[PDB]
């Protein structure tokens, strides 16, 4: 379709787990032109990141289950 | 001595309009009642002939009644099969501006005269392969109107220097010349026996003649412009007049006044071609919109009306057993009826 | 937690509500009169198969590749309402593709009527010794352009799928198969702008220079409207063509950049669905310009009017 | 079906197809009816007798000519024949002024025509330099005898052409009228150029413009 | 008109040669062209055939692949290869013209015949070897056909040729009725069906030859085993 | 002149000495002469799809 909203820029500070419930991944396949994971913090923000840092590895590994 | 010549022309033309009046005991639309009428007459269109790149200006059947001829401006001359609509021959013209075409009885020999004020006769059946010029006869000042084959030795041509003469192949020289009319020679026809031709001319009237002796017998006039087409009665005792004015005349030879009129109030324009059925019962004509008519001969009414051509309808034919008819036009196709 | 103003999502939520009573009416009016305004000169054409030839045989074809385009059209208008594309997969990987076809054959007439005006008139005394131009001819190129048209839009039929981006169910194409995703969607942007905006730019302002110059020098009472003529067609394809293949542009220039702001994205957002309808308007309204401008044709349409109504 | 009959059918697709070959051999030609007075030099300008039939070929390009001569007919009866003719050149003297009316009217009748609506005309003017020498003595008040202008040449040549655009009533025809200067003009050069325009103009009607 | 043609002589058995027919008198590019071959102590048969333009070409069913036919228009020359040459060839080879549309007559003229030698379907019956005759009488041939020669059309496909002793022969009558140009009044010609007859009226000297028996319904054309008259 | 005089003179005296008969006589003959063959007449008359040799 067209006008896809789409996360622009990576740039953040370390996030500490617990401010964390839920995430989706964005794909450069399909949509956007770049590939991130969202993530959705208790305030209703869409913080992101680039998928390839240590940190954000190890977080989506231990809140992929509850 | 002028005076005295011009009024001895004048008491004899009064004599004679009085002769012709005292011989009228009734009309023919009296006599025609009490008869059972024709009835709406319908005919489709049964096959095409295509070829042609010009205008179609003249045709004629063959005694055979299988095949015919037919002329164009593109300067070719096309001998068709009307059964089977293929073509027999094909013969390249010397110039391009052909007006008239015939075909001898015997089927041995064709004819075509045009702008060039020249008749050329061509030789079908040579021992050899190739069609070739047999013999070519120019003696006349001005274009060539209609010429029609007595005999395989004889021929009638009539021009628009307003003079007709008779032509004998073999020597190539004329017999005899015919002097009679005042304006430019449109068309002719011959008699069921040969031995008596009408012609019509564009000083509206028509003169009747003698091939054997050379004078004219009896003028009929009763037009208002240039007569186009002729055509004689099957019986050899009347014939019909095209003219250029919306209107078809009949005229008796034994009685030497004219018999009918045929005219509708709708159509407005001139006569191209005329032509009668086998038992002489209706009586087709050509006009130059895009139309052709179909009279009754006695009650004098229209009995239907063929499809319209692209373009004008230039020459008609019935042929001789009377199964078809045939139609040209200058969109250069060909037309059989039935 | 701390994070301010920073990497933030792009909401496109308000843009996607101004374009959802906007985009539905835009579509469905230019449908009906586009669709009445070309159905009209195939019926007139249709009525006498004699004496048509040349120019003719090309209008007739163009009537034919709009009519398709505009009778696809409404579908859209059908999705953008709904929200959620509900037709099975099959829909979604036809109508896209028919459209490309339709849409890239209608260009390639163009650039044909323009050459076929170019022979007639710059070497019309040499065209006539050689006999160079015959009726048969023009319908040997008509399936070469259709035979491209196939071509061309075999790569948008290939990647055309159906699948949930976000919320409900959508129809866009999907890069799964390739190893490099933003080259081949820069190879596939790309492709779109050569042929749909400069092929026909200059072959159009080549053929309709030489035609003026030559035009202007003749003596004829018949050459005035002429020129008027030439000038108008050549002046509204730049008013109506120009807006989107810029637009098409600023897409590529920055397909690949990360520091880029929202706010460009944004503004970009709205006028991309502006100037999308300007070349659907284009379209809609060629054929009906060409054909009725003709006297011939007009003289024929007036023939069948004062005829069939009596 | 047949033997013979098959034969018969094989022979007619050979006819069928050698003259459509001449068909289009014979249209890369320009057809010119040449109409005028007598002796008005229409010799000079090609460059019982029923038609005479001229060609030429300058620049790549064959040109066919015909002129009607000692005929003395009803033009019109056979005017049918010459129906479409690329374009018209009709040739007037100016040496002698007592045929000036009879060629005047005679362009009148050709010029208002029913088959020649849309047919322009080629219209030469000769004998160009003897019109200027005898223009001294004898007046120009002796033809078209209302108005002449100024007594000597450059400005009469101007009032009979005038005369002739005037006789035009048609909304939509060309009259290229060029003047000849004795027996030593190309011609050849001033009629290519007139025949270029006219096949422009025919190709413009075809195309979608005007 | 004038058809002669030259090359060939003894050869070699199974070994090749060609034949040549040169025309001249006539336009040769309208008209199609037929070999008839004829041995030393038998009938006449044909052997193969060429149209006008080159387009159909027909052989016999005997010498089907072994002999080909070619002409050429630019110089009027018609030619005949033929190659491995079995010991039943020893003939005279006859080149005859024909020509096709509506009314007319194939068969008209024929060449006057080279002689080669070699060193070492409709059937048609016509039941007599020799018939005797006298001057100033009439005389009946009769050839009967196999299956019916009559067409959809009404006109039946059969001709009839007579050959003088040592002379080329010459067509008589064509289409069963109608009769050939040059040939006299005295020969008539009737039939209905598969039965036949040629009747001729007050013969007279320099009349006697070998009457012969030809059909032109189908491909190949078959003729008759030939009539003898006496003296 | 007088040669055109003396011909058209002499022309009118030859076309003079015919002989007339009444239009009843002339008319009831073509009438009776188109009842006797119109009645073997192939186009006033339509013939059947047998004998026709232009279709079947």
């Amino acid at each position: 379709a067209s006008n896809f909203d789409c996360c622009l820029g990576y740039t953040d500070r370390i996030l500490h787990p617990k401010f964390i419930v839920g995430f989706t991944r964005q794909l450069a396949n399909e949509g956007c032109d770049i590939n991130a994971i969202i993530f959705h913090t208790k305030k209703k923000l869409s913080v992101c990141a680039n998928p390839k840092q240590t940190w954000v590895k190890y977080i989506v590994r231990l809140l992929s289950k509850k | 001595e002028l005076d005295q010549l011009r009024q001895e022309a004048e008491q004899l033309k009064n004599q004679i309009r009085d002769a012709r009046k005292a011989c009228a005991d009734a009309t023919l639309s009296q006599i025609t009642n009490n008869i059972d009428p024709v009835g709406r007459i319908q005919m489709r269109t049964r096959r095409t002939l295509r070829g042609h790149l010009a205008k179609i200006y003249a045709m004629h059947w063959g005694t055979d009644s299988r095949l015919l001829v037919s002329a164009s401006q593109d300067g070719k001359l096309i001998i068709w099969d009307s059964y089977t609509t293929n073509k027999v021959h094909a013969i390249p013209l010397r110039s391009s501006w052909v007006m008239t075409c015939a075909y001898a009885p015997s089927g041995n020999y064709v004819a075509c005269g045009g702008l060039d004020n020249i008749c050329s006769i061509y030789n079908l059946k040579t021992r050899e392969g190739n069609v070739r010029v047999s013999r070519e006869l120019a003696g006349h000042t001005g274009y060539l109107s209609c010429c029609r084959f007595l005999d395989d030795n004889q021929i009638v041509t009539s021009s628009g220097d307003t003079t007709c003469a008779l032509w004998d192949i073999e020597t190539g020289q004329q017999t005899t010349t015919f002097t009679g009319h005042t304006g430019d020679v449109m068309s002719l026809s011959l008699a069921p026996d040969t031995r008596l031709f009408v012609s019509g001319a564009c000083d509206a009237s028509a003169k009747l003649w003698d091939v054997r002796e050379g004078m004219c017998r009896q003028t009929f006039t009763g037009h208002e412009s240039d007569i186009n087409a002729i055509c004689f009665f099957p019986n050899g005792n009347a014939f019909a007049t095209g003219s250029d004015d919306a209107t078809c005349r009949l005229f008796d030879l034994r009685a030497d006044q004219e018999l009918m009129t045929y005219s509708h109030d709708n159509i407005i324009c001139g006569i191209t071609s005329v032509s009668f059925s086998k038992s002489g019962r209706l009586l087709l004509a050509g006009y130059d919109d895009f139309n052709c008519n179909v009279w009754d001969a006695l009650k004098a009414d229209r009995a239907g009306v063929l499809a319209g051509h692209d373009n004008r309808v230039s020459c008609l034919g019935v042929t001789d057993d009377g199964m078809a008819v045939a139609t040209g036009s200058w969109d250069s196709f060909l037309k059989i009826w039935n | 937690y701390s994070v301010d103003s920073e990497m933030l999502l792009c909401s496109l939520q308000e843009v996607r509500q101004f374009s959802r009573l906007f985009v539905p009416i835009a579509y469905s009016l230019i449908c009906v009169f586009g669709l009445l305004g070309n159905i009209l000169v195939v019926i007139t054409f249709a009525f006498y198969k004699k004496a048509r030839s040349m120019t003719d045989v090309y209008l007739l074809n163009m009537a034919i590749a709009d009519i398709l385009f505009v009778l696809t059209l409404p579908f859209w208008a059908v999705s953008h309402a709904t929200g959620a594309w509900v037709f099975s997969n099959a829909t979604c990987k036809l109508l896209k593709g028919i459209y490309a076809i339709n849409f890239n054959c209608g260009m390639l007439l163009l650039t044909c009527i323009s050459m076929d005006r170019y022979i007639a008139i710059v070497q019309a005394t040499k065209s006539f010794r050689l006999r160079s131009r015959t009726l048969p001819r023009s319908k040997i190129i008509c399936l070469v352009v259709w035979g491209l048209s196939v071509i061309i839009s075999s790569s948008t039929f290939v990647f055309n799928q159906k699948y949930n981006t976000q919320g409900s169910d959508v129809c866009e194409p999907k890069y799964q198969t390739v190893s490099e995703p933003i080259r081949w969607k820069l190879l596939m942007l790309g492709l779109e702008l050569l042929f749909g905006f400069f092929i026909p730019l200059m072959f159009m302002i080549f053929c309709y220079t030489f035609i003026v110059k030559t035009l202007v020098q003749a003596q004829n009472s018949k050459r005035h409207k002429a020129i008027r003529v030439i000038i108008a067609v050549v002046l509204v394809f730049l008013a109506c063509q120009i807006p989107h293949n810029m637009v098409l542009l600023v897409t590529a220039a920055n397909l690949g950049k990360m520091n880029r702001s929202c706010q460009s994205e944004k503004l970009i957002g709205y006028t991309k669905t502006v100037t999308e309808v300007l070349a659907f308007l284009h379209c809609c309204l060629n054929p009906v310009l060409y054909a009725f401008i003709g006297q011939k044709f007009r003289n024929y349409f007036l023939k069948i009017l004062k005829d069939l109504w009596c | 079906l047949s033997a013979e009959e098959r034969a018969a059918l094989e022979r007619s697709k050979a006819i069928e197809k050698n003259l459509k070959e001449d068909g289009i051999s014979a249209a890369k030609d320009v057809k010119l009816l040449l109409l005028g007075a007598d002796n008005s030099g229409k010799s000079t300008i090609v460059k019982t007798t029923g038609i005479v039939e001229t060609h030429f070929t300058f620049k790549n390009l064959h040109f066919r000519l015909f002129d009607v001569g000692g005929q003395r007919s009803e033009r019109k009866k056979w005017i049918h024949c010459f129906e479409d003719v690329t374009a018209i050149i009709f040739c007037v003297d100016l040496s002698d002024y007592n045929r000036m009316h009879e060629s005047l009217m005679d362009f009148d009748s050709i010029c208002n025509n029913k088959f020649f609506i849309d047919t322009s005309i080629i219209l030469f003017l000769n004998k160009k330099d003897l019109f200027g020498e005898k223009i001294k003595k004898s007046p120009l008040t002796i033809c078209f005898p209302e108005y002449t202008g100024p007594n000597t040449y450059e400005d009469a040549a101007a009032y009979i052409q005038a005369q002739f655009e005037s006789k035009n009533r048609s909304p939509n025809k060309e009259i290229y009228c060029h003047m000849t200067c004795a027996t030593d003009t190309n011609n050849a050069q001033v009629i290519f150029d007139a025949v270029t325009d006219i096949i422009i103009a025919n190709n413009l009607r075809g195309c979608g413009l005007y | 008109v004038q058809l002669v043609e030259s090359g060939g002589g003894l050869v070699q058995p199974g070994g090749s040669r060609k034949l040549s027919c040169s025309a001249s008198g006539f336009a040769f590019s309208s008209f199609g062209m037929h070999w008839v071959r004829q041995a030393p102590e038998k009938g006449l048969e044909w052997v193969a055939y060429i149209s006008s333009g080159s387009g159909t070409i027909y052989y016999a069913d005997t010498v089907k692949g072994r002999f080909t036919i070619s002409r050429d228009d630019p110089k009027n020359t018609l030619f005949l290869q033929m190659t491995s040459l079995r010991s039943e060839d020893t003939a005279m080879y006859y080149c005859v013209r024909s020509i096709y549309y509506y009314g007319s007559s194939p068969f008209d003229f024929w060449g006057q015949g080279t002689t080669l030698t070699v060193s070492s379907d409709i059937v048609m019956t016509q039941a007599t070897s020799s018939v005797p005759v006298t001057p100033g009488e009439s005389v009946s041939i009769s050839c009967r056909s196999s299956k019916s020669l009559l067409h959809s059309n009404g006109n039946t496909y059969l001709y009839w040729f007579l050959q003088r002793p040592g002379q080329s022969p010459q067509l008589l009558i064509y289409r069963m009725s109608n009769l050939a140009s040059g040939v006299p009044d005295r020969f008539s010609g009737s039939g209905s069906g598969t039965a036949f007859t040629l009747t001729i009226s007050r013969l007279e000297a320099e009349d006697v030859g070998v009457y012969y028996c030809m059909q032109h319904l189908e491909y190949p054309l078959t003729f008759g085993a030939g009539t003898k008259l006496e003296l | 002149s007088i040669a055109q005089a003396r011909k058209l003179v002499e022309q009118l005296k030859m076309e003079a000495n015919i002989d007339r008969i009444k239009v009843s006589k002339a008319a009831a003959d073509l009438m009776a002469y188109c009842e006797a063959h119109a009645k073997e007449d192939p186009l006033l008359t339509p013939v059947p799809a047998s004998e026709n040799p232009f279709r079947e």
